[PDB]
């Protein structure tokens, strides 16, 4: 359940918050993938 | 005192010299066919962990209390504080491991004796030793309690001086 | 040595089943229990079938050497030459087997003590002789004893 | 839910426009691990093993074998829940404020919900970055009027039982003295068996300006990098500048075995379900975030403070 | 087997979480070749050829032709088997100790078999790395109470018939004297026709700290690397820091024709089939490993010791 | 025979130990492949 | 008979009956003992009581 997935449709606010947390985690993973030092 | 002894704000900082812990595994070298017995101990008189203990038959149960070499039943190797139960290796069995001492400066190979508090001391104190105890390492202090690696193998035929 | 390895040219006739166990190569004990404690230790010299004492001092771990008396630590029942190690039964464990005797004076019912060379000599007491001393070769005498500790 | 909750729909649509926090640059990917908690405490147990004696040679028959012992250590971490409130235009009122290529009252500083949430989230993320770097919560440049926090809630700068060095006010401009203190702290560092790891240095703009000066054709920055490489097994040394610091230098390894960040998985801003509504066109909304979760081993962080007086 | 032996199943499932030994960084991929032997000795025979005279010119008729001879050399390597014992909870008892987010008695320092095995294997691997680097087995920081080992069981630091250099205690802080000793050792090094090979240098942390000092805008490390490149046909020169060394410097090539590691394929920790069981919830398990197998040609290792007293 | 394969089903403890040794060798080979000095 | 050795099933049944009697006594009285005098009691944990104590 991620907001980045277009097909995702939340049912309630709890699922919405879980999706927000998953989206933040995925964005952190993508940032560390794209990071160059 | 106790063995486990607490929340920490930060974690505590090679493989060498990591065994110097009060709650370390007592047997330096263990062996199956070693006999281990369970007894009760006084929860307010003396903490018998890593000390020489004696059998005191009370009116309700047989307890183990810290004792001298003259009347020693064995060595208390572990304690379960939840049940206040002491685990004893009888003197008839060999032991090689870390025990509580009161002298912070003991060298390797010295002859040792257990005092009235179930504590390792130098055998030159004067009391005639009745057990074969030898220091396998120098005494080290954990900050404070002093420990030492010892080898105990049976009784001594004639009491020494 | 425990097993002197020497090549032969003819086979030796070995069919009799009696008087075939009293030999220097027969390690272990005549009677053994599963619950006997055995410890491997580095050794110096050749303490095979003898009383062993623990000698403690580049610093090295303590070793065992032939000895006895107030320094007696155990009995060496087997030896490994390649690894230079010795199997030892501690003095707190009883043992029954053939051990090295100082001379032929030892007879049955004799109380025996481990001397400074790890050999059993007549009279603390350590062993009770079960048979007479038998000369395996030259001055090597083997006597069956029942070790029980120290008096 | 999206058919009913316009605010939730707008948050889901505009969640991507918020920039990533800059604190991610201060940690390795393996150092960060989320936990499931909002407020309270959580206990972490670390297990270890040690050798009790020399190993036992397996020859012939033997029953007595050397043993391997085990140990445990427990560390407590506190987490705190914080909230903010912001005003915005009601959903049904946007048509009456949609101007030429912009929406909202310029005169009254009223915004649509999506823009208001985006800006508020950015500000809250900046505050979270400041807390993680410094360990304090404050909205003033002085750093005063700090919000009182629970114990067991520390940043990289105020973590206890670490190597603290202080440069006297008389040597506030002596890079040689500053580097002497840095070398002393680096010597006092204890990395143990995990020394082969990249290192991270965080400095303030004045310190960077002093560093880029020539070494009394080499620079103080190059000398510091070489000194840190001498202890980190010739591995990467990263240097970062932060305006959140003031005359401070932070040196620490980017190794998950020494320093671990375990934030609540609700640490970053999250909308609240409650929305304040009335008969007017103005509504109110709430944003939640969670602080806490930095864990470190003893004597692994070097914190140098250059006293100005 | 996995239907019957839960311990084997757990070892299989958790064997992947043990990190690779650090000793792999001190050798080239071709230098390591496993052998099939637990305990004992193995004789390795090396063959060589030589020219007896100048070659024969083939012209008209001739029957007397120059000959090529052969020679052999036998080297014996000793391998030793060692064992450790550790206590752990029982599989049927783990359910009564499965707490929240962790398993095991914190008070009694008892762990599940998988975690206990992982930690014990890590410690044993550390011991193996120390033995391979130094050649001694000890568990004390002073390096005393060493386990006596068999002959023909050497490490990199104690391998005989190599170049040994000693820096006097009065010159312990003089990098010029230390480098002079290093140059003398490098001159005494004999690589023959295998000189074109990468070289490896291992230093203690104190020597690493000294190496980054300015040369007396060049560094002692740079000077040393150039000196080694002068002799190794300007191949790669690698520098490593180890906390297992104290005031020692090791220099040796990474050529499989000069130095070869032939470890037993059972050298790394392996579970034993025997598991001690009784009526309680505590069981005992055994881990086996094998030591030995480093072979080197004469005068191909430079060992510099800096005396402290 | 290695522990990496999901199709590998050891029959006895000798096969298990052989699989462990093979896994160690394969991990060493992979480490040397992925190592970039 | 001469050595007082039973098959496992009968031995287990008898031992279980004895242990069940001991458990009933503990539940009723709050103490564990194998003597009619009631002395030589096994020490128990706190917050472990019976109907009588």
């Amino acid at each position: 359940a991620s907001l980045l997935d277009s097909n995702f449709v939340p049912i309630n606010f709890t699922e919405f918050v879980q999706a927000i947390s998953n989206t933040y985690k995925q964005r952190r993973i993508q940032f560390y993938e794209n990071l160059k030092r | 005192y106790s063995k486990s002894m607490i929340e920490n704000k930060v974690f505590s900082s090679c493989f060498k010299s990591k065994n110097e812990r009060v709650d370390a595994y007592s047997f330096a070298c263990s062996s199956y066919t070693d006999k281990i017995e369970e007894y009760l101990y006084d929860p307010a008189n003396s903490f018998p962990y890593k000390r020489g203990v004696k059998l005191v038959p009370k009116e309700n149960s047989i307890y183990v209390e810290v004792g001298a070499d003259t009347d020693m039943y064995g060595i208390c190797v572990d304690v379960c504080e939840f049940s206040c139960t002491a685990y004893v290796l009888p003197i008839t069995n060999n032991f090689e491991g870390y025990l509580v001492t009161r002298n912070p400066s003991i060298k390797i190979g010295e002859i040792l004796d257990i005092n009235n508090n179930g504590v390792i001391i130098k055998a030159g104190g004067g009391p005639p030793t009745a057990i074969n105890i030898y220091a396998l390492s120098d005494s080290f202090t954990i900050n404070s309690i002093n420990l030492i690696k010892v080898a105990i193998f049976g009784n001594r035929g004639l009491e020494k001086t | 040595m425990k097993n002197p390895q020497h090549d032969a040219s003819l086979l030796s006739n070995s069919n009799e089943f009696r008087d075939k166990n009293v030999e220097f190569f027969a390690s272990g004990g005549t009677r053994t229990s599963k619950f006997d404690k055995l410890e491997n230790h580095p050794f110096l010299g050749y303490p095979y079938k003898r009383g062993v004492k623990r000698v403690i001092q580049s610093h090295y771990e303590p070793h065992v050497e032939a000895g006895g008396g107030e320094d007696l630590y155990g009995i060496c029942i087997d030896i490994d030459e390649f690894s230079k190690t010795a199997t030892i039964v501690p003095i707190t464990n009883n043992f029954e087997g053939y051990l090295v005797a100082k001379d032929s004076t030892v007879k049955v019912k004799d109380k025996l003590i481990f001397n400074k060379d790890g050999a059993l000599e007549k009279v603390t007491i350590n062993a009770t002789a079960l048979t007479d001393a038998k000369q395996i070769s030259n001055e090597v005498y083997l006597v069956k004893v029942a070790v029980f500790g120290n008096k | 839910l999206f058919d009913e909750n316009y605010y939730a729909k707008a948050v889901a649509n505009i969640i991507g426009e918020v920039k990533d926090p800059i604190m991610y640059k201060w940690f390795s990917p393996d150092q960060i691990e989320d936990v499931d908690l909002q407020m309270g405490y959580q206990k972490t147990v670390k297990w270890d093993a040690f050798l009790n004696a020399n190993p036992t040679t397996i020859a012939n028959e033997v029953n007595t074998i050397s043993t391997i012992g085990f140990s445990s250590e427990v560390v407590r971490l506190n987490y705190l829940k914080l909230q903010y409130k912001f005003r915005h235009l009601k959903q049904t009122s946007e048509k009456f404020y949609t101007s030429d290529s912009y929406i909202g009252d310029i005169n009254n500083n009223l915004l649509p919900f999506a823009q208001a949430y985006k800006l508020a989230s950015s500000e809250i993320i900046k505050l979270i970055n400041h807390f993680v770097l410094t360990g304090t919560v404050s909205i003033q440049k002085d750093g005063k009027n700090q919000k009182r926090l629970l114990p067991n809630m520390y940043g990289l700068l105020n973590m206890p039982e670490q190597i603290k060095e202080e440069v006297a006010s008389g040597d506030k401009d002596k890079m040689d003295k500053i580097f002497e203190k840095i070398e002393a702290g680096l010597s006092k560092l204890e990395l143990g068996d995990e020394f082969s790891t990249p290192m991270m240095v965080i400095v303030d703009p004045a310190t960077s300006l002093k560093l880029v000066k020539p070494y009394a054709c080499e620079k103080w920055e190059d000398v510091l990098i070489q000194t840190i490489k001498a202890i980190n097994n010739r591995e990467d040394v990263y240097i970062e500048t932060s305006n959140l610091l003031k005359h401070k230098i932070l040196i620490y390894p980017l190794n998950s075995e020494l320093i671990k960040f375990k934030p609540s998985k609700y640490m970053l801003p999250t909308p609240n379900e409650q929305v304040d509504k009335d008969s007017t066109d103005v509504a109110h909304s709430y944003i939640d975030f969670v602080l806490g979760g930095l864990l470190a081993t003893r004597k692994t962080i070097l914190q140098v403070n250059i006293k100005q007086s």
